[PDB]
Protein backbone atom coordinates (compact mmCIF):
# COMPACT_ATOMS: atom_id res chain seq x y z
CA UNK A 1 0.00 0.00 0.00
CA UNK A 2 2.91 2.43 0.00
CA UNK A 3 2.75 3.76 -3.73
CA UNK A 4 -1.11 4.67 -3.06
CA UNK A 5 -0.75 7.98 -4.12
CA UNK A 6 0.33 7.07 -7.41
CA UNK A 7 -1.99 3.93 -7.74
CA UNK A 8 -5.04 6.55 -7.27
CA UNK A 9 -3.60 8.32 -10.02
CA UNK A 10 -3.38 5.17 -12.44
CA UNK A 11 -7.35 3.64 -10.87
CA UNK A 12 -8.83 7.11 -11.28
CA UNK A 13 -7.94 7.18 -15.54
CA UNK A 14 -8.69 3.66 -16.24
CA UNK A 15 -12.13 3.76 -14.38
CA UNK A 16 -12.77 7.39 -16.49
CA UNK A 17 -12.67 5.67 -19.75
CA UNK A 18 -13.59 2.31 -18.59
CA UNK A 19 -16.87 4.79 -18.32
CA UNK A 20 -16.59 6.54 -21.38
CA UNK A 21 -16.40 3.37 -23.39
CA UNK A 22 -19.63 1.96 -21.20
CA UNK A 23 -21.47 4.80 -22.31
CA UNK A 24 -21.75 3.08 -25.93
CA UNK A 25 -23.71 0.37 -24.81
CA UNK A 26 -26.92 3.32 -23.45
CA UNK A 27 -29.71 4.11 -25.84
CA UNK A 28 -30.38 7.73 -24.24
CA UNK A 29 -34.10 6.83 -25.57
CA UNK A 30 -33.22 5.48 -29.17
CA UNK A 31 -34.67 2.12 -29.92
CA UNK A 32 -31.17 0.70 -29.86
CA UNK A 33 -27.47 1.40 -28.83
CA UNK A 34 -26.17 -0.02 -31.80
CA UNK A 35 -25.98 2.80 -34.51
CA UNK A 36 -26.16 -0.02 -37.56
CA UNK A 37 -29.19 -1.53 -36.01
CA UNK A 38 -30.86 2.02 -36.94
CA UNK A 39 -29.75 2.39 -40.21
CA UNK A 40 -29.99 -1.16 -41.04
CA UNK A 41 -33.85 -1.31 -39.49
CA UNK A 42 -35.16 2.27 -40.78
CA UNK A 43 -35.05 4.35 -43.79
CA UNK A 44 -33.42 8.28 -43.59
CA UNK A 45 -36.32 10.35 -41.60
CA UNK A 46 -37.12 7.97 -39.21
CA UNK A 47 -33.56 6.92 -39.07
CA UNK A 48 -32.42 10.46 -37.93
CA UNK A 49 -34.77 11.08 -35.36
CA UNK A 50 -32.85 7.73 -33.26
CA UNK B 1 -60.65 -11.26 -33.09
CA UNK B 2 -61.49 -12.27 -29.27
CA UNK B 3 -59.79 -16.21 -30.59
CA UNK B 4 -57.33 -14.80 -33.36
CA UNK B 5 -55.19 -17.16 -35.20
CA UNK B 6 -50.91 -16.98 -34.87
CA UNK B 7 -49.48 -18.63 -37.52
CA UNK B 8 -45.45 -18.72 -37.33
CA UNK B 9 -43.40 -18.56 -40.35
CA UNK B 10 -40.16 -19.99 -40.47
CA UNK B 11 -37.15 -22.02 -42.46
CA UNK B 12 -37.92 -19.65 -45.61
CA UNK B 13 -37.38 -16.69 -47.92
CA UNK B 14 -40.02 -13.89 -47.67
CA UNK B 15 -40.82 -10.66 -49.67
CA UNK B 16 -42.20 -8.43 -48.13
CA UNK B 17 -41.76 -5.74 -51.21
CA UNK B 18 -44.52 -7.93 -52.62
CA UNK B 19 -46.61 -7.45 -50.07
CA UNK B 20 -46.30 -3.64 -49.67
CA UNK B 21 -46.65 -2.49 -52.41
CA UNK B 22 -49.95 -5.00 -53.11
CA UNK B 23 -52.80 -3.93 -54.57
CA UNK B 24 -54.99 -6.07 -52.20
CA UNK B 25 -54.33 -3.50 -48.89
CA UNK B 26 -56.12 -0.84 -47.24
CA UNK B 27 -53.82 0.28 -44.55
CA UNK B 28 -50.25 -0.69 -44.04
CA UNK B 29 -48.09 0.49 -40.87
CA UNK B 30 -44.62 -0.46 -39.10
CA UNK B 31 -42.87 0.18 -35.81
CA UNK B 32 -38.90 -0.67 -35.02
CA UNK B 33 -38.29 -1.22 -38.37
CA UNK B 34 -39.62 0.53 -41.67
CA UNK B 35 -41.49 -1.35 -44.72
CA UNK B 36 -38.82 -0.07 -47.11
CA UNK B 37 -35.71 -1.93 -45.73
CA UNK B 38 -37.24 -5.44 -44.35
CA UNK B 39 -36.00 -7.20 -47.98
CA UNK B 40 -32.46 -6.04 -45.90
CA UNK B 41 -33.12 -7.94 -43.13
CA UNK B 42 -33.85 -11.94 -41.29
CA UNK B 43 -35.39 -12.75 -38.78
CA UNK B 44 -35.14 -15.61 -36.10
CA UNK B 45 -38.65 -16.41 -36.54
CA UNK B 46 -41.47 -14.59 -37.58
CA UNK B 47 -45.63 -14.62 -36.45
CA UNK B 48 -48.64 -13.51 -38.18
CA UNK B 49 -52.05 -12.58 -35.96
CA UNK C 1 -49.34 18.94 -62.04
CA UNK C 2 -50.77 15.44 -63.11
CA UNK C 3 -53.65 13.04 -62.38
CA UNK C 4 -53.38 10.25 -60.15
CA UNK C 5 -55.93 7.99 -57.99
CA UNK C 6 -56.99 8.83 -55.04
CA UNK C 7 -55.02 6.25 -53.14
CA UNK C 8 -51.69 7.54 -54.86
CA UNK C 9 -51.88 11.23 -52.98
CA UNK C 10 -49.81 9.59 -50.08
CA UNK C 11 -47.00 8.83 -52.73
CA UNK C 12 -46.78 12.88 -53.17
CA UNK C 13 -44.69 13.61 -50.39
CA UNK C 14 -41.04 13.48 -49.60
CA UNK C 15 -39.32 9.91 -48.41
CA UNK C 16 -42.19 8.03 -49.62
CA UNK C 17 -42.07 4.77 -51.85
CA UNK C 18 -44.22 2.90 -54.38
CA UNK C 19 -45.07 3.06 -58.23
CA UNK C 20 -45.40 6.44 -58.15
CA UNK C 21 -43.34 7.61 -56.00
CA UNK C 22 -40.65 5.21 -57.69
CA UNK C 23 -41.54 5.08 -61.25
CA UNK C 24 -43.42 8.51 -61.80
CA UNK C 25 -42.69 11.34 -59.26
CA UNK C 26 -40.05 11.44 -56.74
CA UNK C 27 -39.95 14.45 -53.78
CA UNK C 28 -36.82 15.03 -52.61
CA UNK C 29 -35.80 14.39 -48.68
CA UNK C 30 -35.40 18.14 -48.17
CA UNK C 31 -38.45 19.73 -50.25
CA UNK C 32 -39.78 22.55 -49.50
CA UNK C 33 -42.98 23.54 -51.06
CA UNK C 34 -46.60 22.67 -50.70
CA UNK C 35 -48.82 19.79 -52.25
CA UNK C 36 -52.08 20.83 -53.43
CA UNK C 37 -54.56 17.86 -54.30
CA UNK C 38 -58.38 17.35 -55.27
CA UNK C 39 -60.58 15.23 -56.66
CA UNK C 40 -61.76 15.33 -60.41
CA UNK C 41 -64.34 12.07 -61.08
CA UNK C 42 -66.76 15.20 -62.66
CA UNK C 43 -63.95 15.60 -65.00
CA UNK C 44 -61.80 13.29 -65.36
CA UNK C 45 -63.90 10.39 -64.81
CA UNK C 46 -65.83 8.87 -67.97
CA UNK C 47 -68.80 6.13 -68.62
CA UNK C 48 -67.41 3.21 -70.25
CA UNK C 49 -63.86 4.41 -68.46
CA UNK C 50 -61.30 7.52 -69.22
Amino acid sequence: SALGKLQDVVNQNAQALNTLVKQLSSNFGAISSVLNDILSRLDKVEAEVQ
Amino acid sequence: VYAWNRKRISNCVADYSVLYNSASFSTFKCYGVSPTKLNDLCFTNVYAD
Amino acid sequence: SFVIRGDEVRQIAPGQTGKIADYNYKLPDDFTGCVIAWNSNNLDSKVGGN
